[PDB]
């Protein structure tokens, strides 16, 4: 329906490439294995309140 | 919908397509600004051709 | 429908131009 | 013995020291060890000639277990029966066992192979106009059939229709086993069907392997094929119907399974709706064509109750129609008392038992060989998990320590009230609350299973989550279902024993098991098949989650060890969890105070004539 | 006329269908050494200026080399720089990548291995992207090899795993300029025989088509590197026969740190230039006072061995009477290695040398011919 453009003056490309890499590491952290799955929970203290 | 424009892409458009630079010379410094010109071109049939 | 398509296109272009001027 | 003296250390083997079998010099290329005591086959997957060995053993043997390095197989009668049915002779099998094994094949193993494989295909069961005939190529086998004479008036005699399973088990306990193989190519009495797979439908290689186990020699062989949920056992049923191209009846556990299977025929194969039919309570109209298809429920046929005249006429039509194929979906309920009779009342040439959970608490799961046939295909769960066909589930076991007051009241309680007490400990409350809180932040759809109505209602009212138990209205069970499917605000549904069986549910990647119906080894894999259909499977790094929340020092470990015995037989690993990182810093605490725990304790304790008509 | 399931079982167990095992491998060994039986002293480029052109593109993200192309090429380039400085120390090395359509010079031409290794490990972190252009890389190499003197050979190596080049101008003019500037080019493509690279290797290397090499597997790539470290034989028409003025610095020893002339940093050691008495950090480096190629005897020592290539050791016939039971250089007992009584004696492991008539074993042959560069049999002879 609508057309929106984005013009970069060859000086702001670092901003959206940093946004791309932080989004990539964010989805990597969201799809990451939880700490009690990858580590043994035996030696640490028991669960409580 | 958003399209990202870099200055190198603008220069490649100018060199590869002299009609766009020809419109740019007599359109941008006279009547309307550069993002308005690029949105008009992207909404135009000349871009499709 | 026709006049809203035309006005939304031209005011989207004008808002993009205003945003580009404000950023610069 | 091969002149081998027993050693001082050999005394601890109960006549199982097979060191008398002499090592072959070229044993490095031979991936097999053959035990002469019981025919157990030890297969190494890392050795050369591994794939030849593994497909050879799955043609000739049942896999006891398939771990990563060493695979365990069992040489049984029915595997040899299937192998010689699909075209494998005795001496060729013996020769390749001798070639592919380090230790030589002992005389007892060769004797077992020759005794099981010979005298097979002698007696054959055929159906001629809904009338069972046992056919034998040799005359004296009729005279040997002299003990259980159930004859009712080339070498053949008629059998009573309800005694066919007794005849099959009698033939199985004698060395002449019963055979049925539908040759639809040479069958002309039953009209063929125009059913065929649509060109847009793709079939997976393990499904093709299962069909090749079923459709081996050139005839339709009756038997059992088990596949994971989401692996497409329904597609195998569609493809088998397209291969036989005869009249097909489908028996399902639920009416929702009936309509789903009808949708599968209408979508995956070129079957017209005028050739497809439904026998249910609401729907009883059938195809008027000379050969078609009908999908129905098990208790359509096997109900002895006073039924409608329409259902009476329908089952008379089903009995009076000779069927060439029956698709018995969820075959583990067939050995029930009514459901056993559906293979005798409905005279069908080929019987395919499709299920995902081939296990029962009673021993009647072994009788499905007499009911359906030999076990055809076993799908390797880990193989389908690693290649992106079924999901990578992380089976876990959360240990909830039993609180002091709850255990103190627990040690003098009766058994049903014992379950009522240990299901409602607060440590499982905290563990379930934390798991919901954590996996909801992971963007994981969570289905929490708890069979007790009081348990699911208590948890759902504690955490403000939706709950679906038995007597909930169906429109609520649809609205809440679609809210769990689509509305991302709701990601947790507490679900009853109703969710264990076939009801349509959205896709979830995490499951929590609060309570359980004893050690019912069918229920866990039914529950796991809901998570195994996860749509995030193709994403790399995806791991589905399974949780069995158990109460420590209570009967939960007995029941759950019975529960996970089946799953570790399939190969899944339940990593035990005794501590959760987050109890010390959880924002919301359920029953943290001793007074709230004590209140929960007493709550569980307190739980258990046209004018005179207006006159009255 | 049936379905695939209703045919037969695969019969995979029957698929496997089943002392002269010595000859089946040793005749392959003879066939491998048949290509190497020709040897003669070629005059080769001794003072070298190599430009390593690196593809840094989306084609370097391809999952055919482990783990990608990029990491394996960058670590093999680290290895190549290390081994080449260990075999050709007096040379001067420049490293360049081809990334995002522009040829990015990542390190200046230098005789320091460590700076180039640092540049390679710095480029190791970044992600390869962009459409590679050959012509930019060859023009940059033409620029950087311009201050290279006449005695020093102008050499360029390209690892071009892509299949297409998108050049800003005509690449054939660049090829003609490189031929006119006597710059010899070897190209190591990774996917296929690119025709412009074939023409480049043919034209720049005087009609020779053997300088365009494509790997076959993982090990053959390292083969390409370790025969790429060798000095290329120069053509007969090349007349750069000059004398090169360089001096021999001495290792200064002092407990007081002093400012070196190259870095203006405090270094306890150093090498005082014989021409002007200026200290430097490393050798072989030019003197940054009087422009003198400061060296050691070890640096020319590393390069003597190319000028004296050892003739290949000829394995003796098994029929002829063997000279001794043990080897000459390591005195390992020569294995009898008799196949059978009827199989007789084959593959006698004694390798004779034609200049001294001394037998050697297989390990002695494959030690003397690349690690050593002298024949001990040729030296025990009292000439
Ligand atoms: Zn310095
Ligand atoms: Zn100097
Ligand atoms: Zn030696
Ligand atoms: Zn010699």
């Amino acid at each position: 329906a609508t057309l929106h453009i984005n013009i970069t003056t060859a000086s702001d490309e670092v901003a959206q490439r940093e946004l791309q890499e932080r989004q990539a590491e964010e989805k990597r952290k969201q799809n990451a294995v939880p700490e009690w799955h990858k580590q043994s929970t035996i030696g640490k203290t028991a669960l409580g309140r | 919908v958003n399209v990202n424009l870099s200055r190198e892409k603008i220069l490649n458009i100018f060199e590869n397509y002299p009609i766009v630079k020809k419109a740019y010379t007599d359109n941008v410094p006279k009547n309307f600004k550069e993002p308005e010109f690029w949105a008009r071109f992207f909404s135009s049939k000349l871009f499709r051709k | 429908d026709n006049i809203k398509m035309t006005l939304q296109q031209i005011i989207s272009r004008y808002k993009d131009a205003d945003i580009y001027e404000e950023k610069r | 013995p091969a002149d081998f003296v027993p050693d001082s250390v050999s005394g601890m083997f109960r006549s199982h020291d097979f060191s008398y079998l002499r090592l072959r010099p070229d044993h490095a290329s031979r991936p097999l060890w053959i035990s002469p005591s019981d025919g157990r086959i030890i297969l190494e997957s890392f050795s050369p000639l591994a794939e030849q060995a593994q497909d050879f053993l799955v043609t000739i043997a049942e896999p006891i277990s398939r771990p990563s390095h060493i695979h365990e197989y069992k040489i049984t009668a029915y595997s040899l029966y299937a192998a010689v049915s699909v075209g494998l002779e005795t001496d060729d099998i013996i020769s390749v066992l001798d070639r592919l094994s380090k230790v030589p094949v002992a005389e007892s193993i060769i004797n077992f192979i020759k005794g099981a494989t010979i005298s097979y295909g002698k007696v054959k069961l055929v159906i001629k106009h809904n009338r069972y005939f046992v056919e034998t190529t040799q005359a004296d086998i009729l005279q040997m059939l002299l003990n259980d004479s159930v004859i009712g008036p080339v070498h053949s005699f008629e059998i009573a229709n309800e005694s066919v399973e007794v005849v099959k088990k009698r033939c199985q306990e004698i060395d002449y086993p019963v055979l049925e193989e539908y040759d639809f190519r040479n069958d002309h009495r039953n009209p063929d069907l125009d059913i065929d797979l649509k060109p847009s439908t793709q079939i997976r290689p393990y499904q093709e392997k299962s069909l090749s186990k079923m459709f081996g020699n050139g005839r339709a062989r009756s038997g059992i094929i088990v596949l994971p949920c989401g692996a497409g056992k329904t597609l195998v049923g569609i493809t088998a119907a397209c291969t036989i191209k005869k009249s097909v009846i489908v028996l399902c556990t639920s009416s929702v399974s009936v309509m789903q299977w009808r949708q599968q025929f209408l979508q995956w194969c070129t079957l017209q709706p005028e050739n497809c039919a439904v026998f249910t309570s609401d729907n009883k109209e059938m195809f008027q064509t000379e050969s078609g298809l009908v999908v129905s429920t098990y208790s359509m046929v096997a109900n002895t109750r006073n039924r409608s005249h329409d259902s009476q006429k329908v089952m008379d039509f089903l009995t009076g129609r000779e069927w060439g194929f029956i698709i018995l979906d969820e075959v583990h309920v067939v050995p029930a008392a009514m459901f056993r009779r559906v293979v005798s009342t409905i005279a069908a040439h080929a019987k395919l038992g499709l299920t995902a959970t081939l296990v029962r608490e009673d021993d009647k799961i072994g009788d499905l060989n007499f009911l359906i046939g030999p076990k055809l295909y076993e799908a390797n769960w880990m193989e389908l998990s690693q290649k992106g066909h079924i999901a990578n589930v992380q089976c876990a076991e959360v240990w909830c320590p039993m609180t002091a007051e709850f255990y103190q009241e627990y040690l003098r309680e009766t058994a049903r009230k014992r379950m009522l007490l240990y299901i409602m400990n607060p440590t499982k409350f905290q563990a379930c609350q934390f798991l919901i809180q954590y996996h909801e932040r992971r963007g994981d759809k969570i289905i929490v299973f708890s069979d007790n109505v009081y348990a699911l209602q208590e948890y759902a009212l504690k955490m403000g989550k939706p709950f679906i138990y038995g007597s909930t209205p169906q429109q609520e069970r649809m609205n809440i279902l679609q809210n769990f499917q689509y509305n991302d605000q709701i990601n947790t549904i507490f679900l009853s024993k109703v969710g264990d069986t076939s009801i349509d549910l959205p896709e979830a990647t995490c499951l929590i098991q609060i309570s359980s119906h004893y050690g019912s080894r069918r229920q866990e894999a039914q529950r796991l098949g809901r998570i195994l259909r996860a749509k995030r499977r193709n994403d790399e790094g995806f791991n589905a989650f399974f949780y069995s929340l158990v109460s420590k020092d209570t009967q939960e470990m007995y029941y759950s060890t019975k529960r996970q015995a089946f799953l570790v037989d399939q190969g899944y690993a339940f990593k035990v969890i005794t501590h959760l990182h987050g109890m010390e810093n959880i924002p919301n605490l359920a029953y943290a105070s001793p007074r709230e725990r004590r209140e929960l304790l007493q709550e569980v304790l307190l739980k258990n004539h046209p004018l005179i008509r207006k006159m009255y | 006329g049936g379905y695939a399931w209703e045919d037969e079982i695969k019969r995979s167990w029957d698929l496997v269908k089943v002392m002269a095992s010595l000859v089946a491998s040793i005749v392959e060994a003879r066939k491998k050494r048949t290509a190497k039986k020709n040897i003669t002293p070629y005059q080769r480029g001794i003072i070298r200026s190599l430009i390593l052109t690196l593809d840094c593109s989306e084609a370097m993200l391809e999952k055919d080399l482990r783990p990608n192309r990029h990491a394996m090429i960058i670590q093999y380039a680290i290895d190549f720089v290390h081994e080449f400085f260990d075999q050709n120390p007096i040379s001067q090395m420049g490293i360049i990548i081809m990334r995002n359509g522009l040829a990015q010079l990542v390190s200046q031409v230098s005789g320091n291995p460590q700076d180039h290794i640092d540049a390679l490990k710095s480029i190791r972190k970044q992600e390869p992207k962009g459409n590679p252009s050959l012509q930019n890389a060859l023009e940059m190499a033409r620029g950087l090899l311009l201050p290279v003197p006449a005695h020093c050979t102008r050499e360029v190596l390209i690892v071009f795993g892509s299949l297409s080049t998108t050049d800003p101008g005509d690449i054939h003019q660049t090829i003609d300029s490189l031929v006119s500037e006597k710059i010899r080019v070897k190209v190591l493509g990774l996917s296929a025989q690119v025709a412009i690279c074939k023409e480049l290797c043919k034209a720049t290397n005087y009609g020779d088509e053997s300088f365009y090499k494509i790997l076959l597997d993982e090990t053959h790539l390292k083969e390409l590197f370790n025969e790429a470290v060798t000095p290329l034989p120069v053509n007969k028409i090349n007349k750069g026969f000059t004398l090169v003025k360089m001096g021999f610095p001495t290792r200064i020893f002092e407990d007081t740190p002093t400012f070196c002339s190259c870095h203006s940093k405090l270094v306890y050691g150093g090498y005082f230039c014989p021409n002007c008495h200026s200290k430097v950090c490393s050798l072989p480096t030019v003197c940054p006072c009087c422009d003198l190629m400061l060296i050691l005897s070890t640096h020319l020592a590393r390069s003597y061995h190319h000028l004296m290539p050892l003739k290949t050791f000829a394995e003796v016939p098994t029929t002829e009477k063997f000279r001794s039971e043990d080897c000459f250089s390591c005195q390992s007992r020569f294995p009898i290695l008799k196949n059978h009584k009827n199989g007789k004696l084959l593959t006698s492991s004694r390798y004779r040398c034609e200049d001294c008539k001394q037998e050697f074993c297989v390990d002695c042959d494959v030690f003397i011919h690349e690690i050593l560069h002298n024949c001990p049999g040729c030296e025990s002879k009292p000439v």
